[PDB]
């Protein structure tokens, strides 16, 4: 809920982070928006989305 | 079936907003237009 | 640091996987005379 | 009176039924949506740079080596806006009339 | 592809006596292994 200079695996940027409801399948780790931008990520230490 | 008009954001239009593209509200609302009509 | 490298026509390939890299060891080592990158800058190798 | 009332009734019965009537308005809206969708989608181009993602350049390259890649993205994106704002202007002359 | 080999898979129930089913469904990724060899032929194995 805070604005932050994020990074995940090397997915750098700046943004507000939030807990997703999206059901990823076990193999998935990024999601992408209609833009071809990321919009969701699995955290590489604790496997919430 | 309008793809947004600026009615309170708090999908094409999430991407638009995140790239500084914003739909602005019109001066006269659909109610005021209906009133002039 | 292997004892022997390979003939270039038959250039050996070794995988690197499920490990943590520290590119500062290499990027700080005086022993190289060429250390050029071609899709990244070397200061970022620890950051990625 | 009855003919006028019957005719107003036929406009209702028409507009309720048919899927082709408001094409004149709908085509204006459809282009506004599509031109914004196009202007979004141009952000995914390379313009010959090493990525369409701005941060995948900056987090990979140093200052000097970034300036080539970033100048390529400005050369693309900025033309992408002038194109849209031309299209929008011209479109605006269609709507102003 | 270019130094990598990968297998996707799907499993579903159906009731067709001698045919491959009418419909639509997708195969999810299961492994990747960097074999990096020319591959030109294959053969299936089955038990008695
Ligand atoms: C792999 O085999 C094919 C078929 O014989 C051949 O054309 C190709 O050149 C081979 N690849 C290498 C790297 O030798």
């Amino acid at each position: 809920n805070k604005c932050v200079n994020f990074n995940f695996n090397g997915l750098t940027g700046t943004g507000v982070l939030t807990e997703s409801n999206k059901k990823f399948l076990p193999f998935q780790q990024f999601g992408r928006d209609i833009a071809d931008t990321t919009d969701a990520v699995r955290d590489p230490q604790t496997l919430e989305i | 079936t309008l793809a947004d008009a600026g009615f309170i954001k708090q999908d094409l239009i999430c991407a638009q907003k995140f790239n500084g593209l914003t739909v602005l509200p019109p001066l006269l609302t659909d109610e005021m237009i209906a009133q002039y009509t | 640091n292997a004892t022997r490298f390979a003939s270039v026509y038959a250039w050996n390939r070794k995988r690197i996987s499920n490990c943590v890299a520290d590119y500062s060891v290499l990027y700080n080592s005086a022993s190289f005379s060429t250390f050029k990158c071609y899709g990244v800058s070397p200061t970022k190798l620890n950051d990625l | 009176a009855n003919q006028f009332n019957s005719a107003i009734g036929k406009i209702q019965d028409s507009l309720s039924s048919t899927a082709s009537a408001l094409g004149k308005l709908q085509n204006v809206v459809n282009q506004n949506a599509q031109a914004l969708n196009t202007l979004v989608k141009q952000l995914s181009s390379n313009f010959g740079a090493i990525s369409s993602v701005l941060n995948d350049i900056l987090s990979r390259l140093d200052k000097v080596e970034a300036e080539v890649q970033i100048d390529r993205l400005i050369t693309g994106r900025l033309q992408s806006l002038q194109t849209y704002v031309t299209q929008q202007l011209i479109r605006a002359a269609e709507i102003r009339a | 592809i270019d130094g990598y080999f990968k297998i996707y898979s799907k499993h579903t129930p159906i009731n067709l006596v001698r045919d491959l089913p009418q419909g639509f469904s997708a195969l999810e990724p299961l492994v990747d292994l960097p074999i990096g060899i020319n591959i030109t032929r294959f053969q299936t194995l089955l038990a008695l």
